[PDB]
């Protein structure tokens, strides 16, 4: 029987705190994993036990519980436990750009624009899901999916506007075959 | 052809799993890691410059190399993920997490799963000027 | 054997271990989740209604006004209260039972409140959830009449004075651990843990105390000797003039202050639920986001988001370009 | 090889002037096999399908 | 016992194929004396698979332009072509009826996705009520083209395609148009 540890920081201590029925529920009634919460280590433990169905459920559910640590919604990386090709690709905001201070901050904005309006948008056309950490950006979709949300974020962090980010993208989706 | 193990205990292999942001490699080594195993790149399973670095390639390359394990004796693996690293990005991409996926479901116990990305301490330039990188 | 709505809500297939089994109307009509309702047109009809005569109803509500927990229950709750205590006098003798419940004993300790022991995924230093386990974890678990309740002001009254008490497991429970709500400010202790304004004093002032109650009618509370808990660090702080309109949120100083209606419409309001059986014919894996309602321009959000941004004292320093809502 | 079907569920109609019938496809080979199936014309609760090959999968996301 | 035209039997009729055997309706209840009876079977969606079969036949025989609306013409054509399929095969013109229909109706088709611009086609199947509709149709056209202008009463092209369609043999219209669909929807895909 092998397991699989994941940290957790202390800014996502309180959402596994208040989520953590509708993490391991999941994870233990169809998966048939064992779970728990290191509390010394401050890990997520998953482990294979006797009624574990199928090999690899521990690395989805490991996925699942990353995902949610990641930033992303519970029912979000539920998506990691039923599909398969689904993945998750990260990079920070100063790897296209180099980015000093303000201006950094300014880019985090044309991420969220306002009410955090122009990343919906962006999720509504690469259906994927986008999570803006403090420095990082986090997509969790399909592999064209990833990449067409990619290129709307690496536009909007050097300088375009959202509008012709809009454009751009409902070109491309238009030509996806969606 | 192999080790002289019983069934109980496993053989033990290291592979790296480098996913550039151009192709994935799976570089099954010794323990040590001076004396490889097997290696099947992204572009040695599928014929197109446009599909190199695409999880299908990855997960063909991780069946191909898992059952060229089988067929030397590993029976299990410690992964050892990696990015391009120093000035580039240093998150394993989607192509380092379907290949180890393809890899879990083709009979490998998995030990540790361990990042090594070359971070720099301080790096140099960035390849890309001031004005930015990728589109 | 009496049901409470704790029992068909967590769906106890307990019929078979009683007889005496007694409901009252009103805890079975105010029921509104959709697959109970279904339930109990399906399960066998050995429960009959019952109402009691109010001397009894009486009698439960003079000591729960002494308990300490009256304004913890509702009125459906001494009715049950009522209805087992009147079926433990007509069919058991009465002289078993002590009324005028005894004092609570103080014994605190350097533990903060929210330390998350007996939380069942959680483990210090081998505490597991396993397939085998689900089953049974439910609360701490531990004859001819009982309760199937689950609500704990009822179970600190009711081993208050001195019934057995069962649950949806099989064997009587003799001790209850739990948390309460304690004001610093009129010392009234609620069992309402949803709540932040006490009812006495009307201060947002309520924090949380741990009881334990004994089967032989002892009540003890753990407080908590941390000075973190009692700091006054971010209680001041200016506030703006009041507004009124359509669109003005106040700063939520009263349990009962009007509020505007600002609703998130039903496509802001939908997550997805990825175990449907149709959920594989969509288009896309996750719910579409409101991009085009009004309440998305005017930033509405759920009253659950934001917990922790609210709890940040408002004396103290945010990022330079964020604006907190 | 020719295998015959069953319909569980119909789905929605999806296609570009919306002709085509999205339905839930159960096969009479005693499987739980499930497929997701595109269809033309009318279908209903209670039909029987003709499949000329099976291994085809619909527009499943 | 109900017999068609006063003469046939309806009880020999087997279905070979059972995603169609609930929609040919011939067997039992669905049996009648003639082909005419003029009820109300397009009211609502899915009435029109209650029908007698040979009532779908006679139908789809009046369809083009000069003959809109003699319903007379298309029975007594009908019961000259189930005594020309009774005198060639010899079986039961009824299970003749029902082998042609079975053989006709193509299996899979192809349709337009996407928007109007995409030229290519993807291949979905076919519905057993469109593919009974669909065969019906192109019996009735090979009827109609086998027919023009030669001396060959309608009644004698009608009996020839329905036993050249029964007989799967490459030789009626509507397999010829059957296996050209199915070809091009194996294509497609
Ligand atoms: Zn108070």
């Amino acid at each position: 029987e092998e397991t699989r540890k994941i940290p957790v920081p202390a800014n996502r201590y309180t959402p596994l705190k208040e989520n953590w029925m509708k993490i391991f529920t999941p994870i233990v009634e169809h998966l048939g994993l064992q779970i728990r919460f290191n509390l010394k280590s401050r890990n997520v433990e998953i482990r294979t036990c006797k009624e574990t169905k199928d090999v690899s459920a521990l690395t989805k559910a490991a996925d699942f519980v990353k995902a949610f640590i990641l930033g992303f919604q519970v029912e979000d990386a539920l998506a990691l436990i039923r599909l398969d090709d689904l993945f998750l690709e990260s990079f920070e905001i100063t790897d296209v750009k180099p980015l000093k201070g303000d201006h950094l901050s300014r880019a985090i904005g044309r991420i969220a624009g306002k009410g955090g309006k122009t990343k919906f948008t962006i999720e509504n056309v690469t259906r994927t899901r986008i999570v803006l950490a403090d420095v990082k950006v986090h997509i969790l979709g399909s592999f064209q999916n990833i990449k067409m949300a990619r290129t709307a974020i690496c536009n909007l962090i050097l300088g375009n506007p959202p509008s012709k980010v809009y454009g751009n993208i409902r070109a491309v989706a238009s030509r996806s075959a969606d | 052809l192999g080790p002289q193990v019983a069934e109980g205990e496993n053989v033990f292999g290291v592979c790296h799993i480098f996913a550039s942001f151009n192709d994935t490699f799976v570089h099954v080594t010794d323990l040590s890691g001076k004396e490889t195993i097997c290696r099947v790149t992204g572009g040695m399973k599928v014929k197109a410059d446009r599909d190199e670095s695409s999880p299908y390639a990855a997960m063909l390359a991780a069946q191909d190399v898992a059952q060229r394990c089988k067929e030397l004796g590993i029976t299990a693996l410690h992964i050892k993920l990696r990015a391009t690293g120093g000035n580039r990005t240093k998150t394993p991409g989607p192509g380092a997490q379907s290949a180890l996926r393809a890899l879990a479901r083709s009979g490998m116990k998995i030990g540790r799963i361990e990042d090594v990305t070359p971070i720099p301490s301080d790096s140099t330039r960035r390849k890309g000027g001031r004005r930015g990188r990728r589109l | 054997v009496v049901a409470d709505a704790g029992a068909f809500l967590r769906h106890a297939a307990l019929q078979d271990i009683g007889k005496n089994i007694y409901t009252i109307r009103e805890v079975v009509t105010e029921i509104r989740d959709k697959a109970t309702r279904r339930r109990l047109a399906v399960l066998p009809y050995e429960l009959r209604f019952k109402e009691p005569l109010p001397e009894y109803v009486r009698l439960v509500t003079e000591f729960s006004k002494k308990t300490g927990d009256y304004p913890s229950l509702s009125a459906t709750d001494i009715q049950v209260l009522a209805l087992t205590y009147q079926l433990e006098a007509e069919f058991v003798g009465v002289s078993h039972l002590k009324q005028e419940p005894q004092k609570v004993k103080v014994s605190s300790s350097i533990q903060h409140p929210e330390t998350p022991l007996h939380i069942s995924g959680f483990h210090l230093p081998g505490g597991w959830i396993t397939p085998s386990n689900i089953k049974q974890i439910q609360q701490e678990l531990e004859v001819r009449v009982g309760c199937l309740t689950t609500d704990f002001a009822m179970q600190n009254v009711l081993l208050q004075m001195g019934l057995h008490v069962l649950a949806v497991n099989g064997m009587l429970i003799r001790e209850a651990r739990s948390y309460i709500l304690r004001c610093h400010g009129c010392f009234k202790t609620t069992s309402d843990m949803s709540r932040v304004f006490c009812s006495h004093c009307g201060n947002k002032t309520l924090k949380k105390v741990s009881v334990t109650v004994s089967d032989d009618g002892t009540l003890h509370m753990h407080f908590s000797r941390n000075p973190k808990v009692l700091n006054p660090r971010g209680l001041r702080y200016s506030l703006p003039t009041p507004k009124g309109g359509k669109y003005a949120i106040n700063p939520h100083l009263t349990e009962d202050q009007r509020f505007p209606q600002l609703r998130l419409s039903q496509k802001a309001r939908q997550k997805t639920n990825v175990f449907a059986p149709d959920y594989i014919a969509g288009v896309s894996p996750f719910v579409e986001n409101d991009i085009s309602s009004r309440s998305a321009t005017l930033q509405v959000r759920d009253s659950t988001l934001g917990a922790g941004r609210r709890r940040l004292n408002p004396n103290a320093s945010r990022k330079k370009f964020v604006k907190k809502r | 090889p020719i295998k015959l079907a069953r319909v569980t569920k119909v789905l929605g109609r999806t296609g570009s002037q919306g002709q085509c019938t999205q339905v839930r496809v159960e096969f009479m080979d005693d499987t739980s096999r499930s497929i997701i199936r595109n269809v033309k014309g009318p279908v209903r609760e209670g039909d029987v399908l003709t499949l000329l090959e099976s291994e085809r999968e619909a527009r499943r996301l | 016992d109900i017999k068609l035209f006063g003469k046939w039997s309806t009880d020999d009729v087997q279905i070979n194929d059972i995603s169609l055997q609930d929609y040919i309706a011939v067997k039992e209840k669905y049996a009648k004396y003639l082909p005419h009876s003029a009820g109300r079977y397009a009211a609502k969606r899915f009435r029109k698979a209650q029908c007698p079969i040979v009532e779908r036949l006679t139908n789809s025989m009046m369809m083009h332009g000069r003959n809109n609306g003699k319903k007379l013409m298309t029975v007594r054509i009908v019961k000259h072509a189930f005594e020309i399929i009774h005198l060639l095969t010899g079986e039961n013109p009824l299970q003749v009826l029902v082998n042609a229909i079975i053989n006709s109706g193509p299996r899979e088709d192809s349709t337009r996705i996407g928007r109007a611009g995409t030229v290519r086609r993807q291949a979905v199947d076919v519905s057993p009520l469109r593919r009974v509709n669909q065969a019906i149709w192109l019996l009735c056209t090979g009827a109609r083209e086998a027919a023009f202008r030669n001396i060959k009463t309608i009644a004698e092209c009608l009996a020839d395609e329905l036993i050249n369609a029964a007989k799967g043999s490459s030789n009626s219209y509507a397999i010829k148009k059957k296996d050209e669909l199915e070809r091009v929807a194996k294509s497609n895909r």
